[PDB]
RNA sequence: GGCAGCCAACGUGUUGGCUGGGUAGGGGAGCGUCCUGCAUCCGGUGAAGCCGCCGAGUGAUCGAGUGGUGGAGGGUGUGG
RNA sequence: AAGUCCAAGAGUGCGGCAGUGAGACGGCGGGGGAUAAGCUCCGUGCGUCGAGAGGGAAACAGCCCAGAUCGCCGGCUAAG
RNA sequence: GGUGAAAAGUACCCCGGGAGGGGAGUGAAAGAGUACCUGAAACCGUGCGCUUACAAUCCGUCAGAGCCCUCGACGUGUCGUGGGGUGAUGGCGUGCCUUUUGAAGAAUGAGCCUGCGAGUCAGGGACAUGUCGCGAGGUUAACCCGGGUGGGGUAGCCGC
């Protein structure tokens, strides 16, 4: 009611009019008045402990591993020319499930571009691996370099 | 002839062929049930002694289990804010009288 | 379900009560019972299944004590100071039937049904009545012992 | 997430107004007035379901009394005599006999009167 | 003095029903050979051609 | 059932209650008798009502081929149209509202055997 | 004859005993609405909304039961 | 010392969340008042109302009877 | 603020001074006609069924005659494990909210409907209580590096 345009003046006299007393044309009960306890911009992020986040990711990856949903590959495609057709065929040989998380190193632009356009495929780097994307995927496909990079940064 | 039959803490005047709704009994439909009697009237003569009434029983066949009317309760007292809504449907059994 | 009267079910009869030497209140209570139909096993409070009652010799009704001079029937006309009173003695001389009538009406329910029941009461000062065509049954006021 | 109230709000209104069909004036037409009457209506209904049992018993007793007195016995002595004879017919059916089978009722009156003490007004 | 309460639907309608027109009684007149209907009050004028039979 | 024709006059600048007052004189009557009654009725709303009845009779003849003599006014009613709002200044600054009411008038005429 | 709370007795949820008026007020368990992660299903062979019918639950209420109107979205499960 | 003891849903201690802190009448013991008030101020393991429906008292918060889990067109009683 | 996919926005005829409407056309639809998507409620009509002019009514409730409608079996109407509408007549019956020792109250608030209108959010805040991780240890702040929700960061803080 303080941010709405106008509303500074007391509309009419306190007594004698026969109407309910009002302090502002922008009081909440007025049409066009201020909002009470309405939304205000707020940050929703939480300060989840590091150990909880890591353990959750390990749990998710272990669930895939036990169900044999983790695959390893040298490259998604051969050469330096992106080709979605090659990657789609190759991924079809690996998994027939709809959603697939592909974990590739930063440098493998041609692999990333080659899979990017496929509908259920999500691409991530191994340093960005997170519980939500693992649990959302039916299968996790690792580049050998990315899998080794993940194992090294953790198990060392 | 007709009899006054006891069932479910209540009494019903019934003759052969009468259909009566009574309190729920544990029997399947098609089962026959045997019920005690408070009075028998065979035309002119009235059977009323407890000794002779113990001799006699009415036979009825369970037709179906059914639900009575939906009762809606809305308890209320003014100037209190006290409201208590409640519903009820009594379980009933329908009997067809076969003999006396 | 409990028996309920239907369209054709109610059968009237005609009774005649000789009020001679009968106590007013006793006569009136008995007549009210018959008019209401309390003596019939088919009685239903929302139905008038009463019988017709003829009272004869309503001038020979008996009243005890000094009520003949000290009991007053009161009427108010609705105008200020419009309250008039008559003793039962004076009312018996001028309007013999009114005494018995008022007694019985005051023992009937004060509702619409009661007004319909009042239709069936006929009261006459003399020993005679015009209703021989209905062949009224003489009714004596008895008491069932217990 | 701004929520408009109409969808949820209208449901209870339709229920109350359906229940108030047949009421007169504002009580059939306006939700607020029909709601008020519904409070009374369901209170009355609850109360009268309880009272109904007494009201029917009152009717049966009156009918039994008329039939008893037509057989030269008062109601109170009839009930006493039926108890002494051990006849367990309740008043609902006693009234149905009084209406639908006067002969059977008369036979019950004879049973009751026989089982009465010789001197009803004697000690014990 | 002001109305103390709102008036019931029934009470309003009962009074409001008294606000109504009554039909005029009409009589036939032959004018220009055709038979027209006019109030008896205007019978003489209609024969004299003083009424505008539209 | 009878063969029928309809006419409507919508947004007629007359209150529905004042129209009804006239309409109550002609409901159920033959079209000839209705137009006679309306001709001599002193009420102003008689004229709009007359026009609708005549228009419905004309539709019955020219569109449906019914004979005018058999036509009766079976159903007629007036409904309220839009109300325009005006203000009438009163004493000591009071401003009161004035309602300029309108009505819709519906007539159905039936060809009935005499 | 149906429901519920506390406790007991045993059983892989039923039996029994006791108890169940209630304002301020405390505790517990739910209904309906919208927006969303994920998973599923329905929809120009007619979604929502609205008006009815016939029914349903102990209550908020329900109808993936059906007519009419209508014209493009909606339901369900589990979480936020 | 026993009783109650599938509970009075009792006491005691600590902690979370309260509300309340205008009371009324009736019985009994008293002050103030004129041994007046439907008065006023206290006491009472006294009651009811408050927060209590049902029956009685013609009607009638505070009196008498009795504490409403729901259903029944069964039965017995309380005050009256 | 919303016609419709498209203006194809209704040629022509009929009643009318017009307004408006009825035929005829356009359209999948005019139950889309520039008053236009859907079209609730208050509020206002018309038609049909039952009821009501001897009656004292918080407007209802529980009994309930009579009439009307409908679903079953039988036959010409009549009965049922029925269901609806209306309701003569009988019993019972002092609105809702607020605020009070106590209000149907002749105390306060509300003419009616629809829509709107009140314990919310921020902070390594404080106390308590669930839940999850780690555990004699637990945890990072700023900040740094990732197009993210991820990784790093020991200064601190709280236990000892
Ligand atoms: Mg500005
Ligand atoms: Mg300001
Ligand atoms: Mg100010
Ligand atoms: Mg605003
Ligand atoms: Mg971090
Ligand atoms: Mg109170
Ligand atoms: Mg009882
Ligand atoms: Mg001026
Ligand atoms: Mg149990
Ligand atoms: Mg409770
Ligand atoms: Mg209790
Ligand atoms: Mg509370
Ligand atoms: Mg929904
Ligand atoms: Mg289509
Ligand atoms: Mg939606
Ligand atoms: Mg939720
Ligand atoms: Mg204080
Ligand atoms: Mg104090
Ligand atoms: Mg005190
Ligand atoms: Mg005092
Ligand atoms: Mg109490
Ligand atoms: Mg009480
Ligand atoms: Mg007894
Ligand atoms: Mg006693
Ligand atoms: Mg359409
Ligand atoms: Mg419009
Ligand atoms: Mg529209
Ligand atoms: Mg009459
Ligand atoms: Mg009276
Ligand atoms: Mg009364
Ligand atoms: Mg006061
Ligand atoms: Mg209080
Ligand atoms: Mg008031
Ligand atoms: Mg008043
Ligand atoms: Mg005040
Ligand atoms: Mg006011």
């Amino acid at each position: 009611r303080g941010e709405v345009s106008g509303g500074g003046k007391k509309p009419y006299r306190q007594k004698g009019t026969g109407r309910a007393r009002q302090g502002s044309t922008r009081a909440p009960q007025f049409t066009g008045g201020g909002t009470v306890h309405g939304p205000k911009p707020r940050d929703y992020s939480q300060r989840t402990p590091k150990k909880m986040i890591a353990a959750a990711l390990r749990g998710a990856l272990s669930d895939r591993a036990r169900n044999d949903r983790i695959h390893a590959v040298t490259e998604l495609v051969e050469g330096q020319t992106p080709s979605t057709k090659s990657a789609k065929t190759f991924l079809g040989t690996l998994t027939e499930n709809k959603k697939v998380l592909v974990v590739i190193g930063r440098t493998d632009e041609v692999g990333a571009k080659s899979v990017r356009n496929l509908p259920g495929v999500h691409v991530i780097s191994p340093d960005q691996l997170n519980t939500y994307d693992v649990l959302n995927a039916d299968d996790v496909v690792f580049s050998v370099e990315a899998l080794n990079a993940y194992i090294s940064a953790n198990s060392k | 002839t007709y009899a006054i039959v006891k069932t479910g803490g209540k009494q019903y005047k019934v003759a052969a062929g009468d259909v009566v709704k009574v309190e729920k009994l544990d029997s399947e439909p098609g089962a026959s049930v045997s019920l005690p009697v408070a009075l028998v009237v065979d035309g002119a003569n009235v059977t009323s002694k407890a000794d002779d009434l113990a001799k006699v029983a009415v036979t009825a066949e369970v037709l179906e289990h059914t639900k009575g009317p939906k009762i809606r309760i809305h308890k209320f007292k003014n100037k209190t804010g006290y409201h208590k809504r409640q519903g009820h449907r009594q379980q009933l059994t329908v009997l067809k009288v076969t003999g006396i | 379900p409990t028996y309920t009267p239907k369209a054709g079910d109610t059968t009237r009869s005609w009774y005649v009560i000789d009020a001679s030497d009968v106590v007013l209140g006793r006569l009136a209570s008995a007549a009210a019972t018959l008019l209401r139909g309390k003596h019939k096993p088919t009685f239903t409070p929302n139905v008038d299944g009463g019988d017709f009652v003829i009272v004869i010799n309503a001038d020979k009704i008996a009243v005890s004590g000094d009520k003949l001079t000290k009991k007053f029937a009161y009427r108010h006309s609705g105008y200020p100071g419009g309250l008039r009173k008559r003793t039962i003695g004076e009312l018996l001389e001028k309007h013999p039937t009114r005494v018995v009538e008022n007694a019985i009406i005051g023992m009937l329910p004060h509702n619409k049904l009661g007004r319909q029941i009042q239709k069936k009461l006929k009261v006459y000062a003399g020993p005679d009545h015009p209703h021989a065509a209905q062949q009224p049954i003489p009714f004596e006021i008895k008491q069932v012992a217990q | 997430a701004r929520v408009k109230r109409a969808l949820n709000a209208q449901k209870k209104r339709r229920t109350v107004l359906k229940a108030s069909k047949g009421y007169r004036g504002q009580r059939s037409r306006l939700y607020r007035k029909a709601k008020e009457q519904q409070l009374h209506s369901l209170t009355y209904a609850y109360r009268d379901r309880r009272a109904r049992k007494g009201e029917f018993r009152k009717l049966w007793i009156s009918r039994i009394n008329a039939a008893a007195r037509a057989n030269d016995i008062t109601y109170n002595r009839l009930i006493q005599g039926l108890k002494a004879a051990g006849v367990e017919v309740d008043r609902k059916n006693l009234a149905e006999l009084a209406v639908s089978d006067p002969a059977a009722f008369t036979a019950l009156v004879d049973v009751a009167r026989a089982a009465l003490p010789e001197d009803v007004n004697a000690p014990s | 003095a002001v109305p103390k309460r709102r008036m019931s639907r029934a009470n309003t309608r009962s009074r409001r029903a008294q606000w109504k027109a009554e039909a005029p009684g009409l009589v036939t007149v032959s004018v220009a050979g055709q038979q027209r209907k006019v109030p008896r009050r205007l019978l003489k004028a209609a024969r004299l051609g003083l009424v505008d039979l539209d | 059932e009878f063969p029928s024709a309809t006419a409507k006059a919508r947004y007629v600048r007359v209150s529905a209650t004042k129209a009804r007052r006239v309409i109550d004189l002609v409901r159920g009557k033959s079209v000839e008798e209705a137009l006679d009654i309306l001709r001599w009725a002193p009420q102003a709303a008689s004229e709009p009502v007359a026009k609708v009845i005549a228009s419905a009779a004309a539709n019955a003849q020219n569109n449906e081929g019914l004979d005018p003599s058999t036509l009766v006014v079976a159903t007629v009613y007036a409904d309220e149209g839009p109300t325009a709002k005006r203000i009438r200044p009163r004493a000591q600054g009071r401003a009161f509202r004035i309602r300029k009411r309108t009505s819709h008038i519906t007539v159905i005429v039936e060809s009935r055997p005499p």
